[PDB]
């Protein structure tokens, strides 16, 4: 015997929406990429109609209060779609080459500290939990070649 | 199942062939003792 | 000032545990292989 | 001591080191032998 | 093991260059060859091919402790920047070649899992300047000193980091066998850089 | 024999069978406890740690943990629950719960409450034998809780007991008068057997009807998912057979239902086989000393052992690439805060490793065990008149010389082989110079494309076959340096490797082209010019295992195998056309010319292009077909390599090197050929040595021979653990992205050395394992303390140190210290101590190059 | 296949080298304390 | 010059510091024998 589980802790995860574990929605793709596509659009408007009114509104929620914190949202530097700007030298998620030389960690501490003028620091912004949620998003974005 | 099989026929292919030439030193050197 | 005092603290304990805990190896090794 | 026959296994290694070094050094100094070139 | 090393190519000279400045390049206090028959050949040899930022800067100068050198404040002036083939290819191949070599291959393709591979187009499209500059002075991925790319703003300065950045961008498109050339860089520089 | 060797045997063999029955059952009803709290760790309010880990892709399987499932409970039972005395369930309430929270709950409960009443059932056997014992026995600690002394003299587990305290009312198996039980050991091998046949038909009882998994061929046409109800086909995996990863409808038999019907399968035969045993037991004189209990012992663990060697084999193959660990790969699998690259296939390799670990260490130790038996039967006369042919088959000293001496010449050639090998890539990838020879590197430059446009300066050779030829630079009329395109490079061709940018190899000063137009089989689709120096690539199809898998994959694929050789045939000669009238262009040398020749190639510039795109997407369509034997992380097909080759040698070479030990424990327990030249008899197995004489003697002893088995099969399990992981085991510093590498389409991770320094840069970016990193070396180089002959001497220091504290003690008047003595190890007991440091040092550090990441990227 | 035949001469030689080697040296080490 | 003679001064100093260490226990300890 030693392991008797083992003492790793609680898991840390986002806001609680009542009635809906949000632990366990942090490890549900679906319901962390629903997530994601709020922060990355800054709107409700794109997820699938057939989402709760709960849901709906605790979104609303949310984002209204990151408004008041002066958070920009993703889509539009980046689009809704990917593969950004050039002209502000906006990041083209679209892009294999781009996909394939950046790993998943190390994409997060681009999103926590900002990158090069420009694409701005989230780290006060929002939890690392949520940076998570938008690195695994930003995964599905990509194209073939 | 193909590369399962594959994987253990080899192992015992092994444990066969070394059975094989272990035992064709025995059987030709029987005339002579080790040492 | 207050923080260097609490920081010796600290070390202190665990020099107490780590070197205590050593001797303490030894004692078990000694009670086990004899008296 | 050296047998005989360990003596002529110390001339199958120097015909080895010389046919290595023949083949290395030739064509980089006298720019002949183009085959083994580097 | 010793003595018989090569001749030297006649291309690299000895002929030195003038010694590493003992004041601060951040100071506030006050800011920051001959005829004899073969001496001038030397020299302008030297001029091309003996890098003068190589060595490990002042401390004070490093970019974590320039007033001047974090990514938000540096100055990226493009002009600046690709003005001078020689000196791209000059400084940052040294650089490059002592430190980056290790983990991103000595072709530069990548050698530590997941590293980048700067031969990619889609990576050298998606990428800044001043974005190449953040990741080498931050480090990428979490971490002490950096995550498994790690951070230089201790390390290295921020005229060191700028060579660093151009040279990258010689990469582009290159085939996987070794480094950017001196003709790689002019034809990086051509193109706008 | 005084010391501290009288407590790691203080339970030896043979034994009675209510003690081992007892016993046995007191373990299993503990590791079922045991469990129970694994599936607490397992809710779905913890963080992921290696433990939970390693069983959510089977929880998964089973359906017990839904991967899909977000909504949180707040009643089901028992009526009114938000959460109460701790709370709703204890402790588990101030926390939300979803219904998988809820089945690991129940899952967990049953375990520990049938693992705790196994544990009193097993203690009911084990003490009962012995007539009976008391709670101060039985539990032994509680004489020092003053207090507690009139409930520790009460005795339990007796013969006549009021019922619930009995024990074995007849005192043993022997003497109860039930004529069902079976009386030896042979014998009872038949209801064994039905016993465990009975085992699986209880696992396939709860597969069917609790789980809910019916076997094939009565699966259900729908099943229910998180978008409704859906037929099985199209259901997504954990809930039904299409697999999402893969995009395909699983084979009936790799799905859990597959396991339930194989429940009944097996069932069925260990039923029969003990049907048959109860009628016809094992007879033969060959097997009646295998009633004693020392004898079997070896048997029966150094063949757990090579199960255990058999379900890393089978686990690894099966579930490389299953949808149970692909699964985890998105459940944004969080360690010690970090996230993890490919955690699917980490865990996967935690298991197989760990199953391989377990199997060298039972082979090991049943041999050794099972050399105790033969030194006893030595010792005490009766060696020299055992009856059975498995003894007697192996007593010729001269045969055991034989045996001994050619396995100890096969491990030589075939790690000469594997090693040499290795020495040789490296010497090549690193382009060294010994004066005598120079290693040369593998590099390509691309000939088709528009990379197939850029020039070189060239110099040529006249006649390679003239020694005394030389040659010259290919030149202009006009006297300058002409640039070749890559397309016209031809064998023979020489490129200055500083027009290349190489840096790395300084000791000599060109390329040379010694193939063009070389496509690889298995790789890019391209063309290319290129310099094979010293990179014995050939060496990939020395490989028994190379050509069984391609000559199956073929045959399963030989149409698309066949109209992408034609494809790729079309092309090449599109390619070469093309390349002359480029080359008219390039000479034309008069604009009426140059306007007949720029119209030719415009006019044939369509057709190239679709030569081109009919090769790569009959390429593609080629290298996506299904895995035989050498698989992606897609199940696709791979070809073999030259790591895949090294592998197969090293397997053999190195796990002969680490088996020599265990025939010199079951040959030489009591005398080798040397001792016998001597005349003289080992006398125990454990003893160091007896040495000084003949040069020395330390290490001969069965004991020993066990630490070095254990020691030189480190090494063949390093291989397997940087294979498993992926590193490059064919030579010691390949990198990652490396021109052969990149052009023949092999992912890997570092080469041997090099793959050390690789993945410990990613183990450094966890302050958790770099703290394992850091206990692991230190608890292995002590080991070196306890191995080197040096035991005197720390006994004569260790005096000194004694004689020193008890002079402290008596001049400072403190009575703890005027008799101190410190403690030396001896010699046995210091091998013993040091071959566990060594190996738990070793291991704890592989551990973490699995924990680090799985990087290779295929 | 050119390189192939010129690769393995070298393969070769190379293990002529050095295995003769090895047993060169276990053979001057045994004129050294016996012979 | 200094940081030359402090280096030197501070070895020989570790030296003399031991003996002094040494010559203490020895003088203190007379008519206790270590046995
Ligand atoms: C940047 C890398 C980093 C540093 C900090 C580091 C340094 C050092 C030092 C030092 C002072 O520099 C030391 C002294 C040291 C010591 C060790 N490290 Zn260590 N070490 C590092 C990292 C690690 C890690 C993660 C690991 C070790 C592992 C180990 C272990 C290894 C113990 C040992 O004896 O292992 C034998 C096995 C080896 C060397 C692996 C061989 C692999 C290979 C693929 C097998 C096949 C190929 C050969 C040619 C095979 C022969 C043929 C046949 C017989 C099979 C010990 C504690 C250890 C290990 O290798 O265990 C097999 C281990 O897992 N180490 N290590
Ligand atoms: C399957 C048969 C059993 C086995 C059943 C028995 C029985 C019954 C007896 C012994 C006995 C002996 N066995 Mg046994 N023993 C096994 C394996 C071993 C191995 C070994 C390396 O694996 C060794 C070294 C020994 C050695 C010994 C001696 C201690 C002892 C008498 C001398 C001798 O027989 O030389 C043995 C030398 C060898 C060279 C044999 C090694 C080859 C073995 C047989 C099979 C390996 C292949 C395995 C099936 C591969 C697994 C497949 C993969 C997992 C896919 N056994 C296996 C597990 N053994 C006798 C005894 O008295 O001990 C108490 C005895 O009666
Ligand atoms: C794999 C083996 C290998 C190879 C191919 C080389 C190659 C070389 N060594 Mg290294 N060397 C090696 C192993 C090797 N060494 C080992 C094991 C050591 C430890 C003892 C050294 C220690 C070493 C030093 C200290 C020096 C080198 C030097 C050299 C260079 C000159 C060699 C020379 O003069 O040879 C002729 C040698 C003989 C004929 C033997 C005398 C050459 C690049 C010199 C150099 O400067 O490098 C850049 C040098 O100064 N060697
Ligand atoms: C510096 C010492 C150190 C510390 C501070 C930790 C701390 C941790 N270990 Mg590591 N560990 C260490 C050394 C350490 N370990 C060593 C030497 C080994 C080899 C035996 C391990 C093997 C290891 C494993 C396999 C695991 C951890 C885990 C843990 C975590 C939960 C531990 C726990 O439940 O304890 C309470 C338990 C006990 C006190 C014993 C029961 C935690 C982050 C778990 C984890 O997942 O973290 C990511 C985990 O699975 N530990
Ligand atoms: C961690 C490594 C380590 C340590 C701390 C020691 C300690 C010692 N060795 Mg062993 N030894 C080692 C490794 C070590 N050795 C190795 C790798 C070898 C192979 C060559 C040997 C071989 C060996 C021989 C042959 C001999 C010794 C002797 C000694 C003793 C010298 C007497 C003395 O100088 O007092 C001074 C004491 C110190 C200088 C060390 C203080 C305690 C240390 C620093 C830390 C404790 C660390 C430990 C890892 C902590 C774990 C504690 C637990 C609570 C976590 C001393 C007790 C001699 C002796 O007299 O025998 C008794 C002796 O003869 N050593
Ligand atoms: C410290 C030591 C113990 C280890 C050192 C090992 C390093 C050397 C190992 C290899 C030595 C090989 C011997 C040289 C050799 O024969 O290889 C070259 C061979 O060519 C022979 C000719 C000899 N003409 C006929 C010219 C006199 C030559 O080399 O000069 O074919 C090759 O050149 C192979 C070419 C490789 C690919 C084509
Ligand atoms: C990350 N990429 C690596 C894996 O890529 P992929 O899955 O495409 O390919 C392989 C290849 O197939 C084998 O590699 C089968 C063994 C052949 C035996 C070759 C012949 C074996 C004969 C050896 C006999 C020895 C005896 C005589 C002592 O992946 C594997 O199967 C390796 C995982 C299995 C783990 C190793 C299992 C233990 C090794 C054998 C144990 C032997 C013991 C019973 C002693
Ligand atoms: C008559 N004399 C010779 C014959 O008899 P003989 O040699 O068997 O006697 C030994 C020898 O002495 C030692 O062998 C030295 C130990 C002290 C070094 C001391 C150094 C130890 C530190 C090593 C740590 C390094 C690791 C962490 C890398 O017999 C033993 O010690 C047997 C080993 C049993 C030890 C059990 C340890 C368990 C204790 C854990 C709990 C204790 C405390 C937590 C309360
Ligand atoms: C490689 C190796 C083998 C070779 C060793 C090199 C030897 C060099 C000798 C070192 C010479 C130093 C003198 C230079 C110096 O000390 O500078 C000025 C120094 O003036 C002096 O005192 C002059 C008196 C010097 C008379 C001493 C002779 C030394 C004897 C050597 C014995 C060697 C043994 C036997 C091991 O200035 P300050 O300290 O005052 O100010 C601080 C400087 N910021
Ligand atoms: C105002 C523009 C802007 C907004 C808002 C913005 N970004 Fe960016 N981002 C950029 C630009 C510009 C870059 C290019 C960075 C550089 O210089 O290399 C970039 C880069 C990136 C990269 C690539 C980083 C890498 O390492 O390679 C990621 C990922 C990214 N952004 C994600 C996000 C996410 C997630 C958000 C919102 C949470 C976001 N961005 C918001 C403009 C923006
Ligand atoms: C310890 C290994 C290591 C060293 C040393 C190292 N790198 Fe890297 N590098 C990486 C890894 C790993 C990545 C991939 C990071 C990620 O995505 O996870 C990377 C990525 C980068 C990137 C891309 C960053 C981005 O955001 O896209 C740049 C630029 C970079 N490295 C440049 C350099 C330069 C310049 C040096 C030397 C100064 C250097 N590297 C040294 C390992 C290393
Ligand atoms: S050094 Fe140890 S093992 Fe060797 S002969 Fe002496 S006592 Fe025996
Ligand atoms: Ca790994």
């Amino acid at each position: 015997v030693m392991a008797t589980g083992c003492f790793v802790g609680a898991r840390n995860a986002s806001e609680p929406r009542l009635g809906s574990s949000s632990i366990a929605a942090s490890r549900t793709a679906p319901a962390y990429l629903r997530e994601a596509q709020v922060l990355y659009e800054g709107s409700t408007d794109g997820l699938p109609k057939d989402t709760p009114a709960d849901e709906i509104a605790h979104y609303k929620a949310m984002l209204a209060e990151l408004q008041t914190r002066n958070y920009a949202a993703c889509a539009g530097c980046h689009q809704v779609n990917g593969g950004g700007n050039k002209a502000i030298n906006a990041t083209n998620f679209q892009d294999a080459g781009w996909q394939a030389n950046n790993s998943s960690p190390g994409m997060v501490t681009s999103i926590v500290n900002g990158k090069g003028k420009v694409m701005p620091a989230y780290k006060d912004k929002l939890t690392l939990q949520q940076i998570n949620y938008l690195v695994e998003y930003i995964r599905r974005f990509e194209k073939k070649r | 199942m193909t590369a399962i099989l594959l994987a253990c026929l080899f192992v015992l292919g092994g444990y066969a062939a070394l059975w094989g030439i272990i035992k064709f030193v025995v059987a030709n050197t029987k005339d002579i003792a080790a040492n | 000032m207050w923080n260097v005092v609490g920081q010796i603290i600290s070390v202190l304990c665990f020099f107490i545990l780590t070197v205590g805990t050593l001797f303490g190896i030894v004692y078990v090794s000694h009670l086990l292989s004899r008296g | 001591d050296i047998s005989k026959v360990a003596w002529a296994w110390f001339g199958v290694l120097l015909a080895i080191c010389l046919i290595g070094a023949f083949g290395n050094y030739v064509p980089k100094l006298f720019v002949k032998m183009l085959m083994f070139l580097n | 093991g010793g003595c018989f090393v090569g001749s030297r190519d006649p291309n690299e000279t000895r002929y030195p260059k003038a010694p590493m400045p003992l004041q601060n390049q951040t100071s506030t206090l006050k800011t920051a060859a001959q005829n004899t028959p073969g001496a001038r050949e030397a020299a302008a040899l030297r001029d091309r091919v003996t890098p003068l930022n190589l060595q490990q800067v002042n401390e004070q100068d490093v970019a974590g402790n320039d007033p001047l050198g974090s990514p938000a404040r540096v100055v990226l002036d493009e002009g600046e920047m690709y003005r001078d083939p020689v000196e791209i290819y000059r400084e940052g191949r040294a650089l490059f070649q002592n430190n980056c070599v290790g983990c991103h291959g000595h072709n530069g393709c990548g050698n530590v899992p997941r590293s980048t591979n700067f031969t990619d187009p889609g990576w050298q499209e998606n990428n800044s300047d001043g974005g190449i500059y953040s990741s080498i002075y931050n480090g990428k991925g979490i971490g002490n000193g950096g995550g498994a790319m790690p951070a230089y703003y201790n390390q290295l300065s921020p005229q060191q980091i700028r060579y660093l950045v151009a040279y990258l961008r010689a990469f582009k498109g290159r085939q996987c066998n070794g480094l950017p050339t001196l003709s790689d860089v002019e034809r990086m520089v051509a193109e706008r850089q | 024999a005084n010391g501290v060797k009288r407590w790691y045997q203080k339970l030896e063999l043979p034994m009675p069978p209510e003690r081992i029955f007892g016993a046995h059952m007191m373990l299993i009803g503990g590791l079922a406890c045991l469990i129970g709290t694994y599936f607490f760790a397992s809710m779905t309010m913890w963080n992921d740690g290696y433990v939970n880990l390693t069983l959510r892709p089977r929880l998964i399987s089973l359906g017990i943990y839904d991967p899909y499932d977000t909504e949180q409970i707040q009643r089901v039972w028992l009526p009114l629950i938000g959460e109460f005395s701790t709370s709703k369930l204890p402790f588990f309430g101030q926390y939300p719960l979803t219904m998988t929270d809820f089945r690991l709950f129940g899952w967990g409960c049953f375990h520990i409450g049938l693992g705790l009443w196994l544990v009193y059932a097993g203690a009911a056997h084990y003490y009962g034998a012995r007539g009976g014992a008391t709670i101060g026995e039985i539990f032994w600690l509680l004489p020092y809780v003053p207090g507690l002394k009139g409930l520790c003299q009460i005795k339990w587990f007796t013969p006549e007991g009021p019922w619930y305290k009995v024990g074995l009312p007849w005192g043993s198996f022997a003497n109860t008068p039930w004529p069902i039980l079976r009386r030896t050991y042979a014998d009872a091998l038949s209801p064994h057997t039905i016993y465990i046949g009975l085992l699986f038909f209880i696992w396939g009882f709860v597969l069917w009807f609790v789980l809910d998994k019916p076997p094939v061929p009565l699966q259900p046409a729908q099943v229910m998912t998180p978008n409704g109800l859906m037929p099985l086909e199209q259901a997504p995996f954990p809930y039904g057979w299409f697999d999402p990863y893969l995009n395909q409808v699983m084979h009936p038999m790799n799905t859990i239902n597959g396991e339930t019907t194989m429940c009944f399968v097996w069932g069925v035969l260990f039923v029969a086989l003990g049907a048959y045993w109860w009628y016809r037991p094992p007879r033969s004189i060959n097997i009646t000393h295998l009633e004693d209990t020392k004898a079997v012992f070896h048997v029966h663990l150094t063949a757990i052992g090579y199960v255990s060697f058999a379900l890393a084999i089978v686990g690894f193959l099966a579930l490389r690439n299953h949808p149970s660990y692909l699964m985890l790969n998105d459940m944004n699998v969080i360690i010690y805060g970090k996230k993890i690259v490919n955690p699917g296939r980490m865990i996967h390799n935690m298991i197989t490793f760990n199953h391989v670990q377990v199997g060298l260490l039972y082979v090991a130790a049943g041999v050794f065990h099972g050399g105790q038996y033969l030194h006893g039967l030595n010792i005490s006369g009766a060696y020299k008149q055992a009856r059975s042919k498995f003894i007697t088959w192996f007593q010729n000293p001269d045969l055991q010389t034989k045996i001994v001496g050619t396995t100890m010449f096969v491990s030589f050639v075939t790690v000469v082989f594997g090693y040499g090998m290795i020495c040789w890539n490296t010497g090549a990838e690193l382009d060294l110079n010994f004066g005598i020879y120079q290693f040369r590197s593998f590099r390509a430059i691309q000939m088709d494309g528009e990379a197939g446009n850029i020039g070189y300066r060239v110099f040529r050779p006249k006649n390679p076959w003239d020694p005394t030829a030389g040659g010259d630079w290919v030149k202009n009329p006009d006297g300058t340096a002409k640039l070749v395109k890559a397309r016209n490079l031809q064998v023979g061709d020489r490129i200055l490797n500083e027009e290349l940018g190489i840096g790395s190899s300084p000791t000599y000063s060109f390329t040379t082209i010694e193939e063009i137009n070389y496509k690889p089989e298995w790789g890019q689709p391209k063309l290319y010019a290129v310099q094979w120096g010293s990179w014995t690539h050939f060496l990939r199809k020395v490989n028994p295992l190379f050509w069984v898998d391609k000559g199956i994959w073929y045959l399963q694929n030989q149409k698309t195998f066949e109209a992408t050789r034609k494809a790729d045939e079309a092309y090449l000669a599109a390619h070469l056309k093309a390349v002359s009238l480029l080359n008219q262009i390039d000479d034309a040398q008069t604009e009426e010319a140059k306007q007949k020749a720029q119209a030719e190639l415009d006019k044939f510039r369509p057709e190239l292009e679709k030569a081109h795109a009919n090769m790569l997407e009959w390429n593609e369509r080629l290298a996506s077909t299904p895995a035989v034997l050498y698989s992606n992380l897609r199940d696709q097909h791979r070809d073999g390599e030259i790591n895949d080759a090294i592998f197969f040698w090293l397997m053999i070479g190195g796990w002969l090197f680490g088996f020599i030990p265990l025939l010199r424990i079951a040959f030489h327990n009591y005398q080798s050929p040397w001792y016998r030249d001597f005349e003289w008899r080992k006398q125990s197995p454990d003893f160091p040595c007896i040495g000084p004489v003949k040069g020395g003697t330390c290490g001969v002893s069965i004991q020993d021979q066990l630490w070095f088995c254990i020691l030189f099969s480190i090494k063949p399990l390093s291989a397997i653990a940087w294979y498993l992981d992926g590193g490059w085991i064919a030579t010691m510093m390949a990198r990652g992205n490396e021109a052969y590498y990149l052009t023949h389409n092999i992912s890997h991770t570092g080469g041997v050395f090099l793959y050390m320094w690789n993945e410990t840069t990613w183990i450094w970016t966890d302050n958790h394992l770099t703290a394992m990193l850091l206990l692991g070396h230190l608890i292995w180089f002590v080991s070196f303390a306890l191995w080197f002959k040096d035991r005197g001497s720390r006994a004569e220091g260790g005096d000194i140190q004694s004689r020193w504290v008890r002079l402290m003690g008596k001049r400072l008047g403190i009575k703890t210290l005027q008799e101190v003595r410190f403690p030396v190890s001896n010699l046995a007991t210091a091998k013993l101590w040091g071959t566990v440091f060594f190996y738990t040092g070793t291991f704890v550090l592989v551990f973490l190059y699995f924990a680090d990441g799985f990087f290779q990227n295929r």
